[PDB]
RNA sequence: UAGCUAGUAGGUGGGGUAACGGCUCACCUAGGCGACGAUCCCUAGCUGGUCUGAGAGGAUGACCAGCCACACUGGAACUGAGACACGGUCCAGACUCCUACGGGAGGCAGCAGUGGGGAAUAUUGCACAAUGGGCGCAAGCCUGAUGCAGCCAUGCCGCGUGUAUGAAGAAGGCCUUCGGGUUGUAAAGUACUUUCAGCGGGGAGGAAGGGAGUAAAGUUAAUACCUUUGCUCAUUGACGUUACCCGCAGAAGAAGCACCGGCUAACUCCGUGCCAGCAGCCGCGGUAAUACGGAGGGUGCAAGCGUUAAUCGGAAUUACUGGGCGUAAAGCGCACGCAGGCGGUUUGUUAAGUCAGAUGUGAAAUCCCCGGGCUCAACCUGGGAACUGCAUCUGAUACUGGCAA
């Protein structure tokens, strides 16, 4: 299958396109306690379905702008 | 061009050669793609002296590569077995 | 000390700087010794100590013990400033290297010899 | 590189006979052993924990011969090696060339040996070894050449060699005036005394 | 610098020009072309289309101008045509 | 707040060997039960004995050998605040084998030796020396 | 250093590139980044690794190897598969040089080498014999890559300065309670040995190829030519009076440096008298100083030995492993509370963390292990282990998380 992410949306308000942050929860190298830890990501998505708020998987593909590398496949959990 | 070439890699009066495969324009002793036998020129009188990757080396050549006249000669001198 | 606090703000000791701006960190350097001095110690300790001040070829203004019995040094005489504390003199940092530049080594002295700049005599 | 001068007063430091003049005579008798190893010798030390330790790999070295940055490579190949670094330490100091010259009676010292090792008189396997240090495997057989053989020298030192204790770990045979170090000695297999945990905990610190 | 640097230097102007020149006449015809998508008109585009293509493609075969590049300026003005016609 | 129930469990046993108490009582759950059947398994403790219906209670009869306690040193590695999660090689052994370090491996609740022998690592919760 | 950003963030269309892309332009939207630290400032080539450490870490990134950047300084493109080009072009600038005064020329951060700077760092060497590169069908030509040689104890490693005997316990030195003690089997005497250096002979290996004749096969119309394989014949070494071997003469050419109050192994006498001076810390020296200076004696290291600079250790004195906070430094004056951290108990599902296995990768060298070659060692090297990681797939579901009750 593809390699995909999981994310939220974090805002919305730009022209066919949106921004996802990323939850990785990754151990500290010498502390030993594991951490949350965000990434955000500039995401396409033709027709702008997804809204502020969501839940939203997320594939890498070519650029189609500065930054944005990556285009969303499905729009999950939209719930207000 | 990658070549199957000798690499100088042992001491000062004792040299002992590696054969790799490498970028031609790379450096002697630089970047290779991957070693494929050795050769010492000494070793002693004991066994080998010489052991050499024929199966990697057809490969390569299969690909397009390459092979010096120092290679060819231990080719030549390794046969199949001898 | 709880794990979150070093994770916010992990831990850190301090640099613990050089006693001899002797700069960049080098084992000897030259200076002019821009004058000479006898200086007095501190309290428990009574002598006049033998003392050269000297402009290093880094710039710096720089005072320094001159070591042994008897020196030759006069105000201009390019010595080899070592790095070295005196504590019994307040605020010299450094040592002459005896046996260098413009600085001979310590006359009729036989032991701890390498130390002064003498050269072994002939027997 | 090595000691070159008195050496009974190396042997009156540490208070024991380091067989440093085997030869010709018997025990002593012309050492004042114990007595003075200098001016103040007649002082007894009150030595401390540091100059027991200290006077131990001493001891060992003036013994075998061996000077510090050497005897130090020792301890770091004897502590890498599998086992007991004690015993390693011994077993390498054992498997030297000149210690097992001097081990089969061919000098009378072991500077007599590393003299015979170093002028080019003992082949190992048939090969002239000239070096002091060459570490000697098992099952190999260390001779003396054509050159030097029958010379006095050699003669004398297996005349003394019946006076000591025929090592186990040799073959000892002086008719050929060759011998084969068959196996590395065990520690129960050589003088008892060296206290090789000192020195164990001499460089451990 | 006193070497074969200089027949370097000499070959490379000459081939500068001769290269200078070509470029030249293939930005001409191909402002020949979307100069008359300007105006709308639609065979006279073609007629230039169909005098710029084997120039494009030639310069392109000859090693100036590195054929994908060739493609675009066709692909580019077909489109160009296929949005008037 | 409670907030590690697990610890509290081994704070009563610590506590309860300390004042030389015959029994411990304490809120239970499956995770309580598991380790108490891991401490009976491995002799630090007597018996367990869950009763309760809508509120149960964990009971630990502990031990006693001589005067002395056998508990010699409940300790919680896990905790909430910093979880410790071990592969089966750098599963570590307490006391140099005597004394036991509970583990919660994905096929349940043991000791450090039974879990490596079977192969497996996980989420060392308390070692029992 | 708390706000930064207007081609800025996104969209549509045109152009551009080898290729996606605000890469560029026109228009439209008003975004984007930021306390998980943007922006600004100081510093810095990065890594494999190296040093230290029991380890976790800490420091560092000389040689060797991978990547990037630069080529007097600032900018630009041209040629080309590839450059915005170290020994190419163009412009400008600073410097240096030539000039007939009109104008021209140059770029060692290639190898040697100079001047300067500095505590400090090397020859204006030999060869393309090997390995590699460029060109060429090849012969071969070029190669300051490379192989070697020169200088330097800069390091690591090896060997040597002899060995045995030798009491009259010599003389002399130093101490002495003047009995002696110690230097000291030390020296001398006597008997042996020749490593290495010195002198004279012998002599591997790095040499595989290449050239010239044949013979066979292939191709072909051809028993030519060419290719391949055998065979024969001369040859190809900078190092290099090589490594190594043998012979000669004679112990003959070959031992210093620091320290001796405690820490810290090793003690007395004499000179000096708060001086001269020593010192890493504690501190010595103001008349009998085991601390200063000398001597005798000893101790430690040894072709080295000390000092200085720098790093880690010791330092559990930044404590993740692995510390503390009543009085030693340390609990906000007290609360409310957002973001954050943590969260009772039962069942079901998921499987993100977690665990197990597999696959791909984690360059080679280096470290480690078992072997092999240099007389050994350093060194070189074969195979493995390791690279504690990341990604994907397959599972397990106890704990943590998500979801539902």
């Amino acid at each position: 299958k593809i390699r995909t992410l999981q994310g939220r949306v974090v805002s919305d308000k730009m022209e066919k396109s949106i921004v996802v942050a990323i939850e990785r929860f990754v151990k500290h190298p010498i502390y030993g306690k594991f951490i949350k830890r965000t990434t955000k990501l500039h995401v396409h998505d033709e027709n702008n379905e997804c809204g502020i708020g969501d839940v939203v998987e997320i594939r890498e593909c070519r650029p189609l702008s500065k930054t944005k590398s990556w285009t969303l496949v499905r729009v999950v959990e939209k719930a207000v | 061009m990658v070549t199957i070439r000798l690499a100088r890699h042992g001491a000062k009066k004792r040299p002992f050669y590696q054969v790799v495969v490498a970028d031609s324009r790379n450096a002697r002793n630089g970047r290779f793609i991957e070693r494929v036998g050795f050769f010492n020129p000494i070793a002693s009188e004991k066994e080998e002296g010489t052991r050499l990757d024929l199966d990697r080396i057809a490969h390569w050549v299969g690909q397009g590569a390459t092979i010096s006249d120092r290679v060819a000669a231990l080719i030549k001198e390794v046969n199949k077995a001898a | 000390a709880t794990v979150n606090q070093l994770v916010r703000k992990p831990r850190a000791r301090k640099v613990a700087k050089s006693n001899v701006p002797a700069l960049e960190a080098c084992p000897q350097k030259r200076g002019v010794c821009t004058r000479v001095y006898t200086t007095t110690p501190k309290k428990p300790n009574s002598a006049l100590r033998k003392v050269c001040r000297v402009r290093l070829t880094n710039g710096f203004e720089v005072t320094s013990y001159i070591g042994g019995e008897g020196h030759n040094l006069q105000e201009h005489s390019v010595i080899l400033i070592r790095g070295g504390r005196v504590k019994d003199l307040p605020g010299v940092r450094y040592h002459t290297v005896r046996g260098a530049l413009d600085c001979s080594g310590v006359k009729d002295r036989k032991q701890a010899r390498s130390k002064y700049g003498v050269k072994r005599p002939k027997a | 590189a090595r000691y070159l001068g008195p050496k009974l007063k190396l042997s009156r430091r540490e208070g024991t006979d380091l067989f440093l003049k085997s030869g010709v005579r018997a025990i002593d008798t012309k050492c004042k052993i114990e007595q003075a190893p200098g001016q103040h010798g007649a002082r007894k030390p009150r030595l401390s924990d540091y100059g027991v330790q200290l006077r131990e790999k001493q001891k060992v070295r003036r013994i075998y011969g061996v000077l510090e940055r050497q005897f130090r490579n020792y301890y770091k190949e004897a502590a890498r090696l599998k086992g007991n670094t004690g015993e390693n330490l011994l077993a390498l100091l054992e498997g030297r060339l000149d210690n097992v010259v001097y081990r089969m009676g061919f000098g009378a010292t072991r500077a007599e040996a590393r003299q015979l090792v170093s002028h080019k008189a003992i082949m190992v396997n048939g090969r002239v070894v000239n070096i002091a240090s060459y570490q000697v495997s098992p099952n190999d057989v260390v001779s003396i050449r054509e050159k030097a053989k029958k010379q006095s020298r050699v003669k004398a030192a297996l005349e003394l060699a019946e006076q000591r204790e025929k090592p186990t770990w040799l073959e000892v045979d002086a008719g050929k005036m060759e011998g084969t170090f068959k196996r590395k000695p065990e520690r129960s297999d050589l003088s008892a005394d060296i206290n090789e945990h000192l020195i164990v905990e001499l460089y451990s610190k | 610098n006193i070497k074969s640097a200089k027949k370097r230097a000499i070959q490379s102007e000459k081939a500068r020009k001769h290269n200078a020149s070509r470029r030249s006449m293939m930005r001409t015809f191909i402002k020949k072309v979307y100069a008359a998508i300007e105006a709308g008109d639609k065979a006279a585009a073609q007629k230039a289309f169909n005098e710029m293509q084997p120039i494009v493609d030639r310069q392109a075969a000859k090693g100036l101008i590195h054929k994908n590049k060739a493609a675009r300026h066709k692909a580019n003005l077909t489109a160009q045509i296929n949005k008037l016609a | 707040s409670m907030q590690d129930p697990i610890a509290d469990m081994l704070t009563r046993i610590r506590n309860g060997q300390a004042a030389n108490k015959a029994a411990v009582t304490m809120p239970s759950s499956k995770l309580k039960v598991a380790i108490a059947n891991v401490l009976k398994e491995e002799g630090f403790i007597e018996d367990f004995k869950v009763e309760g219906d809508t509120k149960p209670e964990l009971e630990l009869t502990l031990k006693y050998f001589q005067g002395k306690a056998v508990v010699e040193s409940i300790q919680r590695v896990s905790r909430p605040g910093l979880r410790i999660y071990k592969r089966k090689d750098e599963l570590p052994k307490v006391m140099a084998g005597l004394g036991i370090a509970v583990v919660s491996t994905s096929k349940g609740v043991m000791t450090d030796r039974a879990a490596r022998q079977a192969g497996l690592g996980g989420e060392i919760i308390c070692y029992v020396a």
